[PDB]
RNA sequence: UGUGCGAAAGGGUCCUGUAAGCAGUAGAGUAGCCUUGUUGUUACGAUCUGCUGAGGGUAAGCCCUCCUUCGCCUAGAUUUC
RNA sequence: UUAACGAGAUUCCCACUGUCCCUAUCUACUAUCUAGCGAAACCACAGCCAAGGGAACGGGCUUGGCAAAAUCAGCGGGGAAA
RNA sequence: UAAGGGAAGUCGGCAAAAUAGAUCCGUAACUUCGGGAAAAGGAUUGGCUCUAAGGGUUGGUAACAACCAACUUAGAACUGGUACGGACAGGGGGAAUCUGACUGUCUAAUUAAAACAUAGCAUU
RNA sequence: UGAAGCCAGAGGAAACUCUGGUGGAGGCUCGCAGCGGUUCUGACGUGCAAAUCGAUCGUCAAAUCUGAGCAUGGGGGCGAA
């Protein structure tokens, strides 16, 4: 008894590989029978002919790795094989940081804490790399703003 | 001759056995195998490698402090040689070794007390968590039986305990698979 | 079990032989003909 | 990583034991009679910078000082408070002793 | 038909290096609950300690075993002054 | 007395090592044995030597040494083989 | 793979071994000032438990709280060790000479080169 | 690796100089594919193959690799020769 016609057929119905397929070892002549794909169809609806479910890859290994990688393990000189710029591109930093700025300045600048001259001054302050983050640019502005009460105070 | 004994793991080093070690500072290491050689040069320390009689009494799993340990020693000041005190020396040698025998049997055991309620109270928690795997007779015997007993009159719990002594006697292995019939 | 290279079938997919469900049941101990199992048994 | 790690067990590759480094550390003669063993033009830093407990040269204090942030050098400072393994340790191990009168 | 042969097993002798699991006022620290700290407590936590020279292997060209089990046996075929 | 560059050619140094002293051992695939399948190159005839055989050559001739079926694994002196 | 020796081997260190990722210290002559250069020579790298920095939204000196999200970087304690780029992957380096400027190209099937081409230059 | 251009700070009468960023140039460079074909007492040598197989090697953003259509024809063509 040759199956190869029927298992290309169910594995066509069933809508997976041929390596998916299980034919009846107990219902053979039966299977060799069915010829077409409504008898396939029959056999399948009687059970005869089922599709085998997929073989493992579970995921569990990689998120607890992804969370132990979060908190901070296997971060060392010893797990690090690219350079410290093809792990996190400097360009990027910059870019990230740039536009951080910018949008601190704007929300400043809109909301009325800092006016124009004082807004444009540290644009480019910003873009001459003086403020290497967020809390560095707004204690500028504070040191700034200190220092023109007392001026304002004296005058 | 003499026995020596191996500065690695103190196994003891006969003649032709093992290997000799000297250092530039003057200092000779004799080992009783390859092993300890090796381990040696590779500076592994005696005391963490569980083999060695240095981690064994690290450990405190070798008896050390006995009166019978204190009569061998590197005996420095040499002894004008007497017959009768060798023989009363090999004398000696014998009932030290027999009472050091018995003395180190009483310190393993009061190493190993606590194991019988250890393993006692294991075996309650086993029992009371796996009690419903306890050897238990078929619903078809336990039908025979007690038709058995009606027919004869007897106890149906008596014929069900001397079954389930028959079965625990009778102790019979499963096999996987069987034999498909050809056609 | 041999997870590694294919899955296992589904219980659901294997018709239960009442020869090896009866036998089981009698380990188990319990009157499998003071419930009946041939009439629930297919064919 | 170590250097050429086929060859390491050789007697011609071995490194100065932890006993004979506690002898350095507790007596300045034993590890002057070790310095004299060597010459001092042809070691790194002209034999300025020393570590004894790693018994081993460096080229720069700068050098001396990093590695000692390193865990090369905390092992073999457990190593010490542990205590190295020595011909006493190894008779007491055994019950053995020496009578000397 | 034996001081037999074979398969197991037990003992020995060697090799490795202390099994799984459970427990611990061992454990850097962190977070909760409350007595708001008095091992405060509970929880997680590499590792350490004990049970544990333990666990595993051992003839495949290691040894012993009428007296530790089970099996096999006086064939079959061919040829020969 | 020309920098950089080069699968260009040459000498040396450190490191390194079975290159060597001086060899040993292990694994796989062969070789080997079996079942099946199954060529070719080459082939005057053949194949043990020694001395002599004028033409500096003998395998066959002369005179000696000798000389016993049928075979298998290898070998690379001779014949064969580019 | 190999004790001890370490090129004594060989026409010739052929072949093999050694080096190698990343972080940090450091890097000479010469030079067409661009390079050389990863020159050379060094320190280190596991696991675990933490700490710190680097954002967005909402809420009325908010220069403050809450919530949300993900990956990098630095610092510290503890801990196993004969090994920590533990497999894999992955420069040996240096001092010189000759030679062609370089990148490139050809003798398909024995020669890849001081040959050819090239830009630059000169002549008709 | 980091050329022009750009930003900031410190000087300098200015022209310029120094420091830190940004930027992303090159018949630049390590190297995966591809393309090529250096070396090996390599494999193979009546081969898997009338030029193949292994390791190693050169190049890898361009004077790079490549399909189809089309052109050049033997006193010829094409030729980084
Ligand atoms: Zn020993």
């Amino acid at each position: 008894v040759n199956l190869r016609t029927q298992k290309r057929l169910a594995a066509s119905v069933l809508g997976c590989g041929e390596g998916k397929v299980w034919l009846d070892p107990n219902e053979v002549s039966e299977i060799s029978n069915a010829n077409s794909r409504q008898s396939i169809r029959k056999l399948v609806a009687d059970g005869l002919i089922i599709k085998k479910p997929v073989t493992m890859h579970s995921r569990s290994r990689a998120r607890e790795l992804n969370l132990a990688r979060r908190i901070g393990r296997h971060r060392g000189f010893g797990k690090r094989k690219g350079t410290a710029d093809a792990r996190m591109p400097q360009q990027v930093l910059w870019m990230r940081r740039q536009r951080v700025l910018r949008r601190l300045l704007v929300k400043y600048r809109a909301s009325g804490k800092i006016d124009k001259h004082l807004y444009h001054e540290l644009y480019h302050l910003a873009k001459g790399n003086t403020f290497k983050h967020k809390r560095a640019l707004v204690e500028h502005i504070h040191r700034a703003k200190a220092e023109k009460a007392r001026e304002r105070q004296i005058k | 001759m003499r026995i020596e004994n191996c500065f690695f793991c103190g196994r003891p080093a006969w003649p032709s056995k093992g290997i000799t070690f000297m250092r530039n500072d003057g200092k000779a290491f004799r080992f009783c195998r390859s092993k300890c050689h090796k381990n040696f040069k590779m500076k592994r320390n005696p005391r963490k490698l569980k083999w060695t009689k240095a981690y064994r009494k690290n450990a405190g799993k070798e008896m050390v402090v006995d009166s019978t340990l204190q009569f061998a020693a590197r005996r420095n000041v040499p002894v004008r040689y007497n017959r009768e005190l060798w023989q009363k020396t090999l004398k000696a040698m014998e009932r030290i070794s027999e009472i050091r025998a018995r003395r180190e049997r009483v310190f393993y055991k009061k190493r190993m007390a606590g194991k019988r309620a250890r393993e006692v109270a294991a075996a309650r928690k086993l029992v009371a968590e796996n009690e419903h795997l306890l050897p238990r007779l078929r619903g078809s015997e336990k039908r025979r039986l007690a038709e058995l007993a009606a027919e004869r009159g007897v106890d149906v719990e008596e014929l069900e305990r001397e079954e389930l002594a028959k079965l625990a006697s009778k102790k019979k292995s499963k096999a996987f698979g069987g034999e498909v019939r050809r056609v | 079990k041999s997870l590694k290279n294919r899955a296992i079938i589904p219980r659901k997919a294997v018709k239960k032989p009442l020869s090896q469900l009866e036998d089981h049941l009698d380990q188990l101990g319990v009157d499998t003909e003071a419930i009946g199992l041939r009439a629930r048994a297919q064919t | 990583g170590v250097f050429a790690k086929r060859t390491m067990t050789k007697t011609r590759r071995r490194l100065r034991d932890l006993d004979q480094i506690e002898r350095d550390l507790r007596s300045p003669r034993h590890l002057q009679q070790y310095k004299e063993t060597k010459a001092a033009e042809d070691l790194p830093g002209l034999g300025l910078y020393y570590c004894i407990e790693c018994a081993k040269w460096f080229e720069s204090e700068t050098s001396l000082v990093g590695h000692r942030k390193g865990k090369p050098h905390k092992r073999r400072l457990k190593q010490l408070k542990e205590g190295a393994y020595t011909h006493e340790e190894a008779m007491a191990a055994i019950g053995y002793r020496i009578d000397n009168g």
